[PDB]
RNA sequence: AAUUUAAUAUAACUAUUAAUAGAAGGUUACUAAUAAAUUAAUAAUUAAUUUUAAAACCUAAAGGUAAACCUUUAUAUUAAUAAUGUUAUGAAUAAUUAUUAAUAAUAAUAAACUAAGUGAACUGAAACAUCU
């Protein structure tokens, strides 16, 4: 059988699984450590769910990639570089700290509600909001307009 | 004459637990029916 | 009216057919995986339409097919496990025997 | 002559190293008789059937879901000329979780919100409140 | 060097072991690195846990 | 030559981009040793994400009646069938252990 | 500016004296990670107190077994809602998606010391049974 029969295309999926269709990344291809760094924890408080979870799979596609380069490398050719296991821990730092930042996230959100729920504590917070911000003279015309319309988002389900 | 086999008998001190206590891991299905006895069943 | 086998074919063309999965999604949604999959060179018994890949030793057979498919957009027919052995080994004679691990 | 640079015994065995050690590791798939099933925790959909099959229950099968929308530009590292920024809680008991920090934050929302905080505004500020 | 392990974690107690020598008898490790490599990667200084 | 060095605090130093200590020289602490200027940096990877969009924030806490996590992506995000997490005790259940 | 001597370390056991107090192992993997606050001194920095996240499977007793395995849809059940499809035949109704209230469980947890029950024989008596 003859592979001049196939016409095996060029946007193929499983080139997903190399590094610019290259068999193995050399020294010069890869990534330099002094040029990186991974995120930080306060870094990441400032992203989306959907952001987050884009950067998640962004992490984990090219951990597939530095996978199949150590295992090569050290199934073959047998060499302790390990230049790619060093990357790959740097996407797995990252990876968990995102997974603390959005439980912390979560914890946070229901520590509020329940905060909230104590009718001294909303009353305190809501009167609070009242008069300082709310009951203005006249300052804000239609900016109160968009006051509210975020206050019933945010408190209530009112969109 | 004395009861020494049954003074001699000791039992665990469960602790007090207040409502704002931990939960123990392994607790009984069942409500307890009986004041404790003093001095707990015969293990002899 | 028709058999289960051919059920299954057309439900599988008729997800090509609209750009929907071919195979039924499960309810129990991982939003944050953490499994790798190292792909393998091909082997003189198969063929330029297949492709072997380390998987996790805990990975469904159905596992891979969703695997790909939301991740990178591959679509796998008909996937099959072959899960190997683990020879005893010791780097020296002195130390105790323990068994190669085993990979899916 | 299994192996023809040996021509002579030298103690060698047929295959290995040594013929004797520990029995006690624990068991793998496989090996044992072959009514032994160890399973590899890959399989907790469905139910048995009398007959001796299988019935997926699709409520359990497992399936890794994406975002509809990928953002790529989102590099699974940072470039390292953008400082490790740190953030200070000050005054605030609880830290992060702490409700009364929420309450600002939702009250920030409201008067003067949807504004980048101060460290998203430069990529050159060593701490942020918050 | 095909060896799998790099993929999985077996043999916990023996590598713990093997990495946590007692500090008493690293000269006798020592030794034998030294003795099993060539002059032009070693260095005549101590190592650093 | 510096016969021997101390240090005697430490500070954020932009240039070496991270907190640094003090090098000053032992005995005179005014006399200040500075760190040497770090070599120009030049990232090029396509790896490595845009300081200008990686910081650039995109989350707000703007609700207290929706779950910024889907109810779903609670499992990964932690484990529910934990044996650490422990809860509390009622009068209900004081009432069955207590004789 | 360099060397020797004696003592001092995360890096030994044993004995006596003085003081203080009554605490995880293993298997391999989708590796089992942290975050902060207050006070005391040179914008920062250590020390003390307080809070906080994750933590797979087995170690008799959720169930079972041939330990690290299988069954238990707590991503669950009931109820309500908005929508979809959708039967039924506007309304209902469940199915699904998504919210809110209620309904639930994780035993490896030491050794020595103390007290209580039962309780030998070798041996000594230069034998042996009372006795030991
Ligand atoms: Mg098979
Ligand atoms: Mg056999
Ligand atoms: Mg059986
Ligand atoms: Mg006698």
């Amino acid at each position: 059988p003859t592979t001049s029969n196939l016409r095996c295309p060029d946007d193929h999926p499983l080139w997903q699984f190399f590094s610019n269709k290259k068999f193995i990344r050399s020294a010069d291809d890869l990534p330099p450590s002094s040029h990186i760094r991974p995120w930080s924890i306060p870094e990441l408080r400032h992203k989306s769910f959907n952001d987050l979870h884009s950067l998640w799979y962004n992490c984990l596609r090219e951990q597939n990639v530095l996978a199949r380069e150590n295992h090569l490398l050290k199934n073959i050719v047998g060499s302790t570089h390990d230049e790619f296991s060093e990357l790959s821990n740097s996407i797995r730092t990252t990876m968990w700290q995102i997974r603390h930042v959005l439980n912390e996230r979560e914890l946070a959100y229901s520590a509020s509600r329940e905060f909230l729920q104590d009718e001294s504590e909303r009353k305190k917070f809501l009167d609070t909001l009242a008069n300082d911000y709310f009951l203005n003279k006249d300052i804000p015309d239609d900016e109160v307009a968009s006051m509210l319309t975020r206050f019933q988002l945010a408190i209530f389900g009112i969109s | 004459r004395q009861w020494r086999l049954i003074e001699t008998r000791k039992i665990a001190k469960q602790p007090n637990y207040q409502v704002g206590d931990a939960k123990p891991l392994h607790m009984p299905k069942e409500r307890k029916k009986f004041p404790d006895y003093k001095y707990g069943e015969s293990n002899i | 009216d028709i058999n289960v086998s051919e059920k299954i074919y057309k439900w599988t063309k008729a997800g090509i057919e609209q750009g929907k999965e071919h195979f039924k999604v499960g309810g129990n949604k991982v939003y944050f995986p953490k499994a790798r999959i190292i792909l393998l060179r091909p082997n003189a018994k198969h063929t330029p339409y297949q492709a072997k890949f380390i998987v996790p030793k805990s990975f469904n057979k159905l596992d891979l097919r969703d695997y790909l498919y939301h991740i990178y957009g591959l679509r796998a027919m008909n996937i099959t496990t072959q899960l190997l052995h683990g020879k005893f080994n010791r780097m020296n004679l002195q130390t105790t025997r323990f068994r190669e691990p085993q990979i899916k | 002559l299994t192996r023809p640079w040996k021509k002579y015994r030298d103690g060698e065995l047929f295959y290995g190293l040594s013929k004797v050690g520990n029995k006690r590791v624990p068991l793998t798939t496989k090996q044992g008789n072959k009514t032994m099933y160890k399973g590899t925790r890959a399989s907790g959909i469905g139910r048995h059937t009398k007959f001796g099959g299988y019935v997926i229950n699709w409520k359990k099968v497992r399936t890794y879901v994406t975002p509809d929308m990928v953002n790529f530009e989102l590099k699974p590292y940072v470039n390292a000329n953008v400082p490790p920024l740190k953030h200070e809680f000050k005054g605030f008991s609880g830290g992060p979780l702490d409700p009364r920090l929420q309450l600002l934050k939702i009250k920030e929302y409201i008067v003067n919100g949807r504004v980048q905080s101060e460290g998203a505004t430069d990529t050159s500020c060593y701490k942020e409140r918050g | 060097s095909g060896s799998y392990q790099h993929l999985s974690n077996v043999g916990s107690r023996v590598m713990k072991r093997l990495g946590n020598r007692p500090k008493n008898f690293l000269p006798h490790s020592e030794k034998f690195i030294k003795k099993s490599t060539p002059e032009f990667m070693k260095s005549d200084l101590k190592e650093v846990d | 030559a510096v016969r021997d060095v101390s240090f005697n605090g430490s500070y954020y130093d932009a240039d070496y981009k991270k907190v640094m200590p003090y090098r000053c020289v032992k005995g005179q602490p005014d006399l200040i040793i500075p760190w040497p200027k770090p070599d120009p940096i030049d990232v090029q990877t396509n790896l490595a994400t845009d300081p200008v969009i990686a910081r650039e924030q995109t989350f707000w806490v703007d609700s207290v009646v929706r779950n910024p996590i889907p109810k779903k992506a609670i499992p990964s995000i932690r484990n529910p069938h934990s044996k650490y997490k422990r809860g509390t005790l009622t009068a209900k259940d004081i009432a069955k252990l207590v004789a």
